[PDB]
């Protein structure tokens, strides 16, 4: 359209929509983080792990940034990295205990 | 495609390579 | 300041919200990709058997790099599987500890 | 908080690194 009377309000409406759009994305991301966070906390409570291990994992999960999605992503990165480290540590102990018992270990599917 | 997971399993080379994973997890 | 000049000002504002909006998505996609690569290299620096690492990498480079909402869900999935595996190994750990007549603590 | 391996028949000595060795 070309009439000033039509373009201006039309563009105004368009601007209000981009804003509503932008806000929706953020909200949806902050909402996705909230659900993800609670979901992992409940799944964790479902494990047979010792209270001390759970406490330490829940702490890092509960601390994920809930407002900035970019920081949420690095906080998730740090969580995964810490889990991998702990798993690694425990695995070595597992190995030593295996030999100690004259046992063996292998990998399979479930 | 195929619903599954890779797992760690404990074998007893003296029982012929018998899988004692469950037996040991029930301590 | 004429009525007609209101039009060029809005368009400029429209473009901004569009760029900012396109940027937001670009940074998220690059972040996902960067932390995906980052983690995969961290995993290689561990002593974990090749199978365990291969198994974890498979799940990592499996993360959705386009849609952030799905990236988040795959991240949760990766995290859930790590927790479950840790839980299983810990149980095997207590079981072996109890046969070697040892004890564990923190 | 780290996971350690005690030994009741040794005053509960930490045999962790030892075991992680063999
Ligand atoms: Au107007
Ligand atoms: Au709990
Ligand atoms: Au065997």
């Amino acid at each position: 359209m070309h009439s000033l009377q039509n373009v201006i309000p039309q563009q105004q409406a368009h601007i209000a929509e981009l804003q509503v759009y932008n806000n929706k994305l953020e909200r949806d991301l902050q909402n996705k983080i909230g659900s993800l966070t609670s979901s992992i906390e409940w799944y964790l409570r479902s494990m047979e792990l010792d209270p001390e291990i759970k406490a330490d994992i829940e702490q890092q999960i509960n601390s994920i940034d809930a407002i900035n999605p970019l920081h949420a992503f690095d906080d998730l990165e740090s969580v995964i990295r810490n889990l991998i480290s702990d798993y690694d540590k425990l695995f070595l102990m597992f190995k030593g205990l295996i030999q100690r018992s004259n046992y063996q270990y292998s990998f399979g599917s479930e | 495609p195929k619903r599954e997971r890779k797992t760690i399993r404990i074998r007893d080379p003296n029982q012929g390579g018998k899988d004692i994973t469950e037996e040991i997890m029930s301590g």
